């Protein structure tokens, strides 16, 4: 069999950037490479056949090349719906391989989360199970930390987090920490508290509530 | 316009069965190669068979070779693969392919694709809860809300708000494995603090393996 | 064992892009390596960087 | 569509397998059905999946 | 990186 390697695994750039990713056949393959974009929820999408054929209907301002077995996508001015993983594809052989990605992120800003905080809905404690939710909305970098408190006691391993690829207009994260008690033990308690670290913060931002006011 | 339409993809016991079906329209799988590629965290993006409906070869990926078939029915555009004796590692996203259509020598259509999800688990249906905005879950004038979509397998669900004609400022975020083997998500979407109490506000919950279907309406807490 | 060697990219017009590299510590290395030579090809001369023991890499195009 | 007897006789030790499930004996005969280029190796997947579930 | 079903992305 064939195998391509794809570099980087990850790469950021500004929009208007121009970025180049790699692709090596462990054999000739000729051109018979081909390349695709794969948005969040999507199916693989042609961008480049034949190492350097742009597929009707793609931005001008992709463009594939081959030195040997060496094969590159170029996007010449990064755009914010460019966000997606991209594969490379040889058919030279059966059975035709793909390299493992590269996945591409826009750089922008740093925008500090807005920081909310939902109580267990009543219908769900009528059935012994409590879930409260931590939400953190449009930030960027990625990176943050989220940590829960009950009655100011520091929680750790009942609770997990979710996390949106970037936004389609504004390139922004947005992330769910969900705490997960019994009703039991959430009754035995009164202060539920979120607290968020993030770079565009200039402090630990924390959100509570008391269980039972409104 | 050329598509192709994945069906047949679901929950199936380790050792069971399952078909799917590629359904073509917009041009005639007799002129083309059709592929099955398959997409999974173990193997990313991994080829599973072709076939030529014209002549009816076919080739299959070493480690499919025997378990699945491949094959097409030309009077119905639509291709098909049997997958028997399916283990852990068959789940995956199933993608039906075309190769050779119109001259370009690659895969220029891809279905949507349908999941095949291999385990002993048994289907559970979701609970919905509302997330109520509150004056914990607003500031500069706007206000979150949504949606907890808890407990349920496998996957997938899909969230809608107000049946499709809410987009802006919907964030549905990946599901999350609980320890109990179950998935659960949540949807939120941000809107004018003006609009809570006025405007009503639905997700609409589908979850297919259990028939669940459930519009909830989110309103602000009584007290 | 995996590691993941995290590369600035530092144009010379000022732009700068963040890439990563992951494998065996000798596969990633020689990986970032290639990724610079080849964009050095278009972007000039490269020089290169280890903080951390080789895991962070600057790499500087010469324009 | 019609068998040769190589076909035909993959056929029936698939029929004849008591290990399998109903569903899983009719799985590998409609693969046999499905492509009959296949028919060892269908046959081959039977038996193993057979003998695993003795 | 690690491919997501969930999403159908590369998780790095």
């Amino acid at each position: 069999d064939i195998q391509m390697t794809q570099s980087p695994i990850l790469l950021s750039a500004s929009v208007g950037d121009r970025v180049t990713i790699t692709c090596r056949a462990s054999q000739d393959v000729n051109t018979a490479v081909a390349w695709y974009q794969q948005r969040t929820n999507g199916s693989p999408r042609l961008l480049i056949y034949s190492a350097s054929f742009l597929y009707s209907g793609v931005p001008s301002r992709f463009s594939g090349s081959r030195s040997g077995t060496d094969f590159t996508l170029t996007i010449s001015s990064l755009q914010p719906e460019d966000e997606a993983d991209y594969y490379c594809q040889q058919h030279y052989t059966t059975p035709p391989t793909f390299g493992a990605g590269t996945k591409v992120e826009i750089k922008r800003t740093v925008a500090a989360p807005s920081v909310f905080i939902f109580p267990p809905s009543d219908e769900q404690l009528k059935s012994g199970t409590a879930s409260v939710v931590c939400l953190l909305n449009n930030f960027y970098p990625r990176e943050a930390k989220v940590q829960w408190k009950v009655d100011n006691a520091l929680q750790s391993g009942n609770s997990q987090e979710s996390v949106t690829e970037q936004d389609s207009k504004d390139s922004t994260y947005s992330l769910s920490s969900t705490l997960t008690l019994s009703k039991a033990d959430y009754e035995k308690h009164k202060v539920y508290a979120c607290e968020v670290t993030h770079q565009g913060l200039s402090s630990p931002v924390t959100k509570s509530f008391n269980r039972g006011e409104c | 316009e050329v598509q192709l339409v994945e069906s047949g993809g679901g929950l199936v016991q380790p050792g069971g069965s399952l078909r799917l079906s590629c359904a073509a329209s917009g041009f005639n799988i007799k002129d083309t190669y059709i592929h099955w590629v398959r997409q999974s965290p173990g193997k990313g993006l991994e080829w599973v068979a072709r076939i030529y409906p014209t002549n009816g070869y076919t080739r299959y990926a070493d480690s499919v070779k025997g378990r699945f078939t491949i094959s097409a029915d030309t009077s119905k555009n639509t291709a098909y693969l049997q997958m028997n004796s399916l283990r852990a590692e068959d789940t995956a996203i199933y993608y039906c392919s075309r190769w050779g259509g119109d001259g370009f020598y690659a895969m220029d259509y891809w279905g949507q694709g349908t999941l095949v999800t291999v385990s002993s688990a048994s289907t559970k249906g979701p609970s919905v809860f509302p997330l109520a905005p509150s004056s914990k879950s607003t500031s500069g004038g706007t206000a979150a809300l949504g949606c907890l979509v808890k407990d349920y397998f496998p996957e997938p669900v899909t969230v809608s708000w107000n049946s499709g004609a809410l987009t802006s400022g919907v964030h549905t975020f990946p599901c999350v494995l609980q320890s109990s083997g179950l998935y659960s998500l949540s949807s939120v979407v941000t809107v004018p603090s003006s609009s809570l109490g006025t405007q009503t506000y639905i997700c609409n919950v589908n979850h297919k393996p259990s028939n669940t279907k459930v519009d909830k309406k989110v309103e602000p807490k009584s007290c | 064992s995996e590691v993941t060697i995290k590369v600035n990219l530092i144009f010379a017009d000022g732009k700068i892009q963040t890439a990563e590299f992951k494998g065996t510590f000798e596969e990633a290395t020689a990986e970032a390596y290639r990724y610079a030579a080849l964009l050095a090809k278009v972007n000039g001369e490269y020089t290169a960087d280890l903080e951390d023991g080789g895991n962070h890499m600057n790499i500087k195009f010469a324009g | 569509g019609s068998y040769n007897k190589d076909q035909q006789s993959a056929f029936y030790e698939i029929l004849n397998m008591p290990n399998l499930n109903e569903a899983q004996r009719n799985g590998f005969i409609q693969s046999l059905k499905d492509d009959p280029s296949q028919s060892t190796n269908v046959l081959g997947e039977a038996k193993k999946l057979n003998e695993s579930q003795a | 990186c690690q491919f997501d079903l969930s999403t159908r992305r590369l998780k790095c």
